[PDB]
């Protein structure tokens, strides 16, 4: 019933104005920062602006809701929400029942009231946006609309949920605002439904709200501070569940969404979808305490703690500096180098001219070279029919990549990425025919897999400007640029090329050097513990169908061949012949005699036409019928949640590894390059936050992440023993 | 144990099919009441005040089969007032899972004489008309892992290896069974013709029935978004690909209809003149995985013989709703059920599957099969949703 | 030759009509909420030895269609061996799932049965289902269909039960059920609801008025041709005395119930304590237009049937569908006035129309045990012309 919480004291961050026509103007400004946010202040602060408005709503005729920020309101305070203990759900739910209750009362106050959306509203913002009336939105560089909350574990709690499903149907609100917490700029924003006007400047906001506030109460009197779901002939659009249009494919969206997550363990968008569905059955009330529940029941989970510490809190240290050297000064970038033209090399060359860098594609012959720009004008041509980008932007950008074949017009480069084969003796040689035609003070990057960079570091002079800077295919998509740190690699190499990642919109974790660095490695894991499983006689679909259910982007027998079964026996014949001649002894992993029985029977991946798939007409056909002969599939039939709980271990016990063993300097580089990089599933939160918020049968921590290691070592091997560091 | 239940009389409606159909135009409360009336002519002196119950099976009760059907049919035939009626949705089995009841009413000894069946018009009532308690919570679709029954007939046949001239060729066997035994004469008796308040004939026969059935036509048809599979396959990680095998032709037909089974102990018979056709023998009830939604009969068919005591060689017929064609199949095979003892009359491929009615009216054919060929036993189930499975054994008197 | 005994009997807080704290959840949950309860009660239950659900629904349609309770059994995650079965015998819904689940124990093809109902009229209003009686206008023309409350307003008038009369049996059962809760008779039965996070969403039947005075029940209004209709067949009558309010009527509630019968073979092999045993079941009815007489024959029938008599029975418990029902029901039988309905009735707490025969029938399990009594006769009017009968044994 109250708007406040309680029924010394929080600060305020709502200004009180009402001017002469009796239109008051509610400015948002929290002192405690540059941005409105939903904490303790707000709820208290709109508690009292929502009671003065009906003391006197006698004197006031309508109501503007404006901030004083560069952003209109932006989401709410993950470090308390972080918290929520499974005994805090009381709290929780009576806290976004009274959040929900001021919003409530300032849409059914019989006055019209619009919000003046001068920056980005996202999630609780946009969330007293749909409290409005009427929503007017500035066209402003940076300003973005959504509600997001999915892509932390939780759901648009303060009505977002309940409002958007009585504006758009059950089925658009899911799909297009909901289920992907999708941002959308003014003019899409408008395109949609979520806001009605659009000006020029954010001068024009507070006057143009005004302005309609006197045209709705002079034209539209008698509905003049009504919602539609508010009036007495109100029909959801799609319909209600009772409906029969509807009726009909209701019980397939639970289906459609549990392909869409390929069967994984995310729980936010099945309580989005069960709040929307049981919200459109009942009032709108009824609805939004339904809606507060899911909410409750989310934030006191686990996985949206492992999604809050890693999408915001490690993502936020990254971005700000965090593995960066700090007394290091800029060094912008004037024209890059690019060596090598394969999918890598003219997926560098794509991005860096995607973000404005003149781009030299070097090979060995223009007839490569200009195969390797055509890589730039197929994602340019599908985005022009699509619709992303205009046509004098698309000119510009691929008139930026020069291909040539020619060692001599690298002249004027400042900064190299290389990216031929890996072979140390070829980097060598082609570092060297290029460290004297380029700058004296250029970047000397090299996409590597797994080769040391201290080692290819001595083919050049400048050893100091010598760094990793390895990129993930397709670069096009792929966010993450892990960082190598050679033993002769200087801290002013290390900001320039982390600037440079953020620069073409990348995100970036410094690395030690070392064999595998952290994303190659760990990887490794992974494709090692699904092939055992294939020799162990596992069915190949149940190990596929595990991948998929752990939540990883692609199923490991099918990743397999994208990194071709050829470097993989190459990999194991030089870490063999690393611990053989330097005097001890070798223990094979039980995968390495899948990878050779594969390239025996003539399967080494994609590359080479057929694998683990078949491969009719570039596009993956099904599984090879001739594996289940090969390796006696069905004699070994392991419950699935085993081989799923293989590969997740596997990979966040070598992340513990490399976090003791020095290479990584941070479990939020850990986390975001698991993520990122190598696609460790996002309910984990990261390969680190997967030990310290594990969750299962046995119990929750990094007590039961060990107890669920040791049942894996008793019965499938001692590489599932955790190590000291977590005893 | 108490009381003996007997079969005194099992009669059905023609099976009127979907699209343009004849019993289109004929409400499913109209359907019951005809076979009432048939009753009273059969037994003219009978009193009805000693039927204590009606039993209907109906999976959507909703629109002309809503509020109570049963109890509609005792007030609109004119019935006594004390008899009762009572709607039951076992989805599948309702009409098996009310002859059931009804015989387990009488066993209890608290009850003389029931009637019992099933009910549905699905040209005016469609299958989902009722809604479904977890067709409208996600949350509870999602945890289930819901797949529909045609997705698992499809499941069932890509495991048990059954191809799609396999399925095609029992949908084939059945179209001429069921012709045959029209042509015989074999339902004559049974099958009660459908009259207007008029008197005028409206339908006299399963007009689903496609006996003109070939081999190359069955191989024309097509098999019929949702993401079912990727549903269905995350439960079943072992499976591939599924091969949807099953069509319109070999799948149960969607039907209106209506059937009446009279049950009593044989005091309630001797009384009343009754002459009793079968025994009830036994029932159980048992099922299988819910995502495969189909093996549902194979527990329920060994739990009914190993309550009589019986083995699959003491069944002289065996009476198998076909649903979908691979169910029938993966039931022949895992029994070793002789091709000649198994829906030897034809099946719902043939002349339909009105669900609320289908467990009476297969449980009727095997009362007169069992009459013409002077056999002793016959084995009757079905399955259900969710994995479910009624099935029913009785002899002959 | 097998007896039937009842091992549990539980049921849910009865949320009303208008602002129902029960509105927000599904028919569903709250049938789930009453199985893991019974799994709390006996964690080490072979759940495989349960051969099927039986719930009683008036209106499967919406939230209640699909065979609610197959819905139950899976998203309860029962063995999907253990069956499901919706069942609609209007108001008797709830006591027909119980005695058809004794009589599948005692023909020994079934071990261990649970049986109840559920109803949340809020969120599924009665008629939702339709119906044979409306669609078809040339059945209800000839069976002359009219409604339950013109039928109880009707008995009223031909056995000269004033307002005041039937007021004062409303007055009645709201004292008797306040008086039932605060001796704390309903705690160990009525299960609360809860969340998904285990936050309370009620505890207690909300429908109670329990501060009525007769001076208010006197105050209330009463509840389409159906009064011409009525008397077309009732031609001795000249006027119907309309007496019946939403205080003297049943309440429209939502709510769920859960009883386990089983033999005591099975009761003994899963170590459970027989509370009742059943005795006997009967089925009657009388006139279709007056609907709700019925009972009378049904419970004659059943104390025939068992061998018993009036004084035999220590508990009558008959639903309060209507005042007027429940006091022609005593009149007729001679029912001792602090015999009938002891602890309240629907009046005061709710119809949960589906459920309403198994909560009154666990209300009796509870009170004969509480009192350390032998027999009670448990009964239902139904709409139709209808009506079900049980005696139980306490055990
Ligand atoms: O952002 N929040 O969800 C939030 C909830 C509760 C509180 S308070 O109870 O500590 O005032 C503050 C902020
Ligand atoms: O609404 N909330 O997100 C919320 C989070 C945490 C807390 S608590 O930890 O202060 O109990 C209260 C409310
Ligand atoms: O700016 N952001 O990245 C952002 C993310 C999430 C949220 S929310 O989940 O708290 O609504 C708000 C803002
Ligand atoms: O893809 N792989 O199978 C793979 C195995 C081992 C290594 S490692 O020796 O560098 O750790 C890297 C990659």
């Amino acid at each position: 019933s109250s708007h406040h919480h309680h029924h010394s004291m929080p600060d305020n961050t709502i200004q009180w104005d009402k001017d002469a026509d009796g239109i008051v103007t509610l400015t948002m400004d929290d002192p405690s920062g540059s941005t409105n946010v939903m904490n303790e202040a707000y709820i208290e602060s709109m508690g009292k602006a929502v009671d003065r408005l009906v003391a006197e709503k006698d004197s006031i005729t309508g109501v503007v809701v404006a901030s004083a920020k560069k952003t209109f309101f932006a989401g709410g305070d993950v470090k308390t929400m972080i918290q929520a203990r499974p005994e805090d759900a009381g709290d929780v739910f009576n806290t976004v029942e009274t959040i929900k209750r001021q919003l409530r009362t300032l849409e059914t106050l019989g006055k019209p009231v619009v919000a003046a959306i001068n920056g980005a509203a996202l999630g609780g913002g946009l969330e007293i946006a749909l409290a409005c009336h009427h929503r007017i939105a500035a066209d402003v560089k940076g300003s973005q609309l959504g509600l997001p909350e999915v892509t932390l574990g939780l759901l648009p709690g303060g009505g977002g949920v309940t409002r958007t499903v009585r504006m758009f149907g059950i089925q658009n609100a899911f799909v297009s605002v909901l289920a992907q917490g999708t941002r959308f700029k003014p003019a899409k924003a408008k395109e949609i439904g979520l806001v009605d006007e659009l000006v020029a400047t954010v001068e024009e906001l507070v006057p143009a709200a005004k302005a309609w506030i006197k045209e709705e109460l002079k034209a539209n009197p008698d509905g003049a501070g009504v919602q539609p779901w508010d009036k007495k002939g109100y029909k959801m659009p799609g319909g209600t569940p009772s409906s029969p249009g509807l009726a009909a494919i209701l019980p397939s969206f639970p289906s459609n969404l549990r392909k869409q997550l390929k069967g994984a363990p995310m729980p936010a968008p099945r309580a989005i979808l069960a709040a929307a569905v049981e919200g459109a059955q009942v009032d709108f009330d009824t609805a939004s305490r339904i809606e507060s529940r899911y909410f409750a029941s989310l934030v006191t989970g686990q996985v949206a703690k492992n999604m809050m510490q890693a999408f915001f809190f490690d993502l936020q240290a990254i971005n700000a500096g965090g593995s960066r050297p700090e007394g290091i000064g800029k060094t912008p970038i004037k024209r890059i180098g690019v060596l090598g033209a394969g999918m890598m090399g003219a997926g560098i060359a794509y991005v860096s001219a995607k973000a404005g860098y003149e781009v030299v594609l070097k090979d060995v012959s223009l007839e490569a070279a200009a195969k390797g720009k055509g890589y730039s004008e197929k994602l340019e041509a599908k985005a022009l029919e699509r619709g992303r980008t205009t046509q004098e932007r698309s000119d510009a950008l691929l008139a930026r990549i020069t291909p040539t074949a020619d060692a001599a017009d690298f002249k004027g480069v400042d900064f190299v990425i290389e990216a031929v084969f890996e072979n140390q003796e070829l980097k060598h040689k082609v570092f060297g025919e290029i460290e004297d035609i380029v700058e004296p003070n250029a970047i000397l990057g090299s996409n590597t897999s797994t080769l040391p960079i201290t080692g290819l570091a001595t083919g050049v002079k400048r050893q100091e400007d010598f760094i990793g800077i390895h990129f993930f295919s397709p670069v096009d998509k792929m966010p993450l640029v892990e960082i190598i740190k050679g033993e002769k690699t200087s801290d002013e190499a290390l900001a320039r090329v982390f600037d440079y990642t953020l620069a073409i919109g990348k995100t970036p974790i410094v690395v030690n050097d070392s064999r595998g660095f952290f994303t190659s490695r760990v990887i490794g894991t992974f494709v090692n513990e699904a092939l055992a499983m294939l020799g162990e006689g596992v069915e190949p679909a149940s190990i596929e169908q595990a991948g998929s259910q752990a939540g990883y982007p692609a199923p490991p027998l099918q990743l397999s061949d994208e990194l071709n079964l050829e470097l993989m026996h190459k990999i194991a014949v030089a870490t063999r012949k690393g611990v053989e001649d330097a005097g001890g002894t070798y223990q094979p992993h039980p995968a390495e005699a899948v990878v050779e029985k594969m390239i025996e029977l003539g399967r080494s991946g994609r590359l080479k036409g057929a694998g683990f798939y078949e491969y009719a007409d570039g596009k993956r056909s099904g599984l090879w019928p001739g594996l289940r002969e090969t390796f006696k599939s069905g004699s070994s039939q392991p419950p699935l949640q085993d081989m799923i709980d293989r590969m997740l271990f596997a990979e966040a016990l070598e992340t513990q590894k490399c976090l003791d063993e020095g290479v990584l300097t941070s479990t939020a580089d850990a986390n975001i390059g698991s993520i990122m990089g190598i696609g460790f599933p996002p309910w984990t939160g990261g390969s680190a936050q997967f030990i310290v918020g594990y969750s299962g049968p046995a119990g929750t921590g990094k007590a039961a992440f060990v107890a669920r290691a040791r049942e894996l070592a008793a019965a499938y091997g001692d590489r599932f023993l955790p190590p000291e560091s977590l005893l | 144990m108490s009381e003996e239940a007997f079969i005194y009389e099992a009669i059905r409606t023609p099976r009127g099919k979907q699209k343009n159909g004849s019993l289109h135009e004929v409400k499913p409360l109209s359907l019951v009441v005809g076979l009432i009336d048939e009753l009273r002519k059969r037994h003219p002196d009978l009193d009805e005040n000693l039927i204590s119950d009606v039993i209907l099976g109906c999976v959507s009760p909703v629109g002309d089969q809503g509020g109570d059907i049963a109890r509609a049919a005792v007030l609109a035939s004119g019935m006594p007032v004390t008899s009762g009626g009572v709607q039951l949705n076992r989805f599948c089995a309702s009409g098996l899972e009310a002859v059931n009841t009804a015989a387990q009413k009488v066993r209890s000894g608290w009850d003389d004489l029931v009637l019992a069946g099933g009910v549905e018009s699905m040209s005016r009532v469609p299958m989902g008309s009722d809604g479904g308690a977890m067709g409208l919570d996600p949350a509870t679709n999602y945890d289930v892992m819901f797949v529909p029954q045609s997705i698992g007939a499809d499941l069932i046949a890509t495991i048990e290896g059954f191809s799609r001239e396999d399925v095609d060729a029992y949908a084939l066997r059945s179209q001429q069974k069921a012709a045959e035994a029209w042509s015989g004469g074999y339902f004559a008796k049974s099958v009660v013709p459908v009259r207007d308040q008029n008197g005028l004939l409206i339908l006299d026969h399963d007009e689903h029935m496609r006996p003109d059935t070939t081999k190359e036509g069955l191989a024309k048809l097509k098999p019929a978004l949702g993401g079912f599979d990727d549903v269905a396959l995350q439960k079943y990680h072992w499976v591939e690909k599924i091969n949807h095998v099953h069509t319109g032709g070999n799948s149960s037909g969607i039907v209106d209809g209506a059937a009446l089974v009279m049950i009593g102990s044989a005091a309630a018979g001797k009384l009343q003149g009754l002459t009793p056709r079968a025994r009830i023998v036994a029932t159980a009830t048992s099922g299988a995985d819910p995502v495969i939604m189909l093996t549902g009969p194979t527990p329920a068919t060994r739990k009914v013989l190993d309550r009589a005591g019986l083995t699959v060689d003491d069944i002289d017929l065996f009476e198998l709703n076909e649903a979908f064609a691979s169910v029938v199949l993966k039931f022949q095979k895992d029994l070793n059920i002789p091709d000649e003892k198994l829906n030897v009359n034809g099946g719902a491929i043939a002349m339909g599957h009105p669900l609320g009615a289908t467990g009476a009216m297969i449980l009727g054919t095997m009362v007169d099969e069992l009459e013409r060929r002077n056999a002793r036993r016959a084995l009757i189930t079905l399955c259900i949703g969710g994995g479910m499975g009624v099935a029913t054994i009785i002899e002959r008197v």
